[PDB]
């Protein structure tokens, strides 16, 4: 199959910036009929992808003229002349010249802001959940930037992997940060047989993790 | 105007099949291609195949040959995607797209497919109280289906709130919501999470009290 390689994976931009993003195909995508079916899409959360550019360089009807596409052969580029807030989202390229049709993996345009360490908070199981026989330990890693982050759970000094579920917010509309929630679920029995519970946040803003803990 | 109307969200039992529809208008039905595209939550776009109602011609991405079947009903300008023997990996949004040969495509709004054996179940809501600012939370566990609506203090507390996307575990959804307030406001004032679940027609409150 034709491999579509998009770069960069993510692009932080400020409003008014020039943006340029690239799509390279693993082989030529000139169709036998002479056309190059290369398209660019912008997708926002919860919406269908919206067509921006078709046949390499043609703007789809209604698309702002700040968007432009170019390229030839295996080498394609989408440019935005002065980014606006509605341009933030994920951009995909698509080749329609050789079946199976194939998409790039996406380039995320996100809003740039100052790097920020997460605010980390840990919560032991509620007595209500315990009475019901369950035990969830919740860790919030809030308002950090950039979006990449890692969480590690420790029970009595030992790393725990099973029973951990994570969830991430989209970039915050007001402060441009990201947040993450991590939940460690246990049976009530196992939870009462240990003492210290620890969630560790590793983020680029520091060399050492931010560590939060409690004891039963 | 070219328009594609896709069928509503589907809740599908594991192992069962489901048939999604895309109903077209605004053009000569037999002269446009229909494509289907899959998108798993938080992931990229995958092409499933193309179908040309005007001849019955089709092509599947080999990755989907044992999973997807295209058919059409010309008498209603509808094309169908049937997905067989659903697994967790089949949970996704499915888009249809239509175009004439050498012309730009029009996309439908997508159909969400969720695989679970669960029946309608209201959430259990648990307070998250800590062991200049303070962070509180609510854990919303074991409900089906999506969505729930979480508010704090009946909506009067909206800033500093993060409600996280739900995750499906053992066929039921769990999510958490955090709120951050000045320490001068809690516990001296009431902070309550409210959780509405339309499918079960329930709404419950949980006041956050110190441990
Ligand atoms: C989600 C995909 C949307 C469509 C992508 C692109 O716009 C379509 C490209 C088409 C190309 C690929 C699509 C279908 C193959 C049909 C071959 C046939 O006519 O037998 C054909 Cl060759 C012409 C061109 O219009």
């Amino acid at each position: 199959d034709v491999l579509m390689t998009q770069t960069p994976l993510s692009l932080p931009v400020s409003l008014g910036d020039q943006a340029s993003i690239s799509c390279r195909s693993s082989q030529s995508i000139v169709h036998s009929n002479g056309n190059t079916y290369l398209e660019w899409y912008l997708q926002k959360p919860g919406q269908s992808p919206k067509l921006l550019i078709y046949k390499v360089s043609n703007r789809f009807s209604g698309v702002p003229d700040r968007f432009s596409g170019s390229g030839s052969g295996t080498d394609f580029t989408l440019k935005i002349n002065r980014v606006e807030a509605e341009d933030l989202g994920i951009y995909y390229c698509l080749q329609g010249s050789h079946v199976p049709l194939t998409f790039g993996a996406g380039t995320t345009l996100e809003l740039k802001r100052a790097d920020a360490a997460p605010t980390v908070s840990i919560f032991p199981p509620s007595s209500e959940q315990l009475t019901s026989g369950g035990a969830s330990v919740v860790c919030f890693l809030n308002n950090f930037y950039p979006k990449d982050i890692n969480v590690k759970w420790k029970i009595d000094g030992s790393e725990r992997q099973n029973g951990v579920l994570n969830s991430w917010t989209d970039q915050d509309s007001k402060d441009s940060t990201y947040s993450m929630s991590s939940t460690l679920t246990l049976t009530k029995d196992e939870y009462e047989r240990h003492n210290s519970y620890t969630c560790e946040a590793t983020h680029k803003t520091s060399t050492s993790p931010i560590v939060k803990s409690f004891n039963r | 105007k070219v328009q594609l109307q896709q069928s509503g969200a589907e809740l599908v039992k594991p192992g069962a099949s489901v048939k999604l529809s895309c109903k077209a208008s605004g053009y000569t039905f037999t002269e446009y291609f229909i494509h289907w595209v899959k998108q798993r939550s938080g992931q990229g776009l995958e092409w499933i195949g193309w179908f040309y109602p005007g001849s019955g011609s089709l092509n599947y991405n080999g990755k989907f040959k044992d999973k997807a079947t295209f058919t059409a009903d010309k008498s209603s300008s509808t094309v169908y995607l049937e997905l067989s023997r659903l697994t967790s990996e089949d949970s996704a949004v499915y888009f249809c797209a239509s175009h004439a040969y050498d012309k730009e495509p029009y996309w439908g709004q997508g159909t969400l497919v969720t695989v679970s054996a669960a029946k309608t179940t209201p959430p259990s809501v648990y307070p998250l109280a800590p062991g200049s600012m303070v962070t509180l939370g609510c854990l919303v566990k074991g409900y089906f289906p999506e969505p729930v609506t979480v508010t704090w203090n009946s909506g009067s507390l909206s800033s500093g709130v993060h409600t996280f996307p739900a995750v499906l575990q053992s066929d039921l959804y769990t999510l958490s919501s955090s709120v951050t307030v000045p320490s001068s406001t809690w516990p001296s004032e009431t902070v309550t999470c409210n959780v509405a679940h339309p499918a079960s027609s329930t709404k419950v409150d949980k006041k956050i009290v110190p441990r």
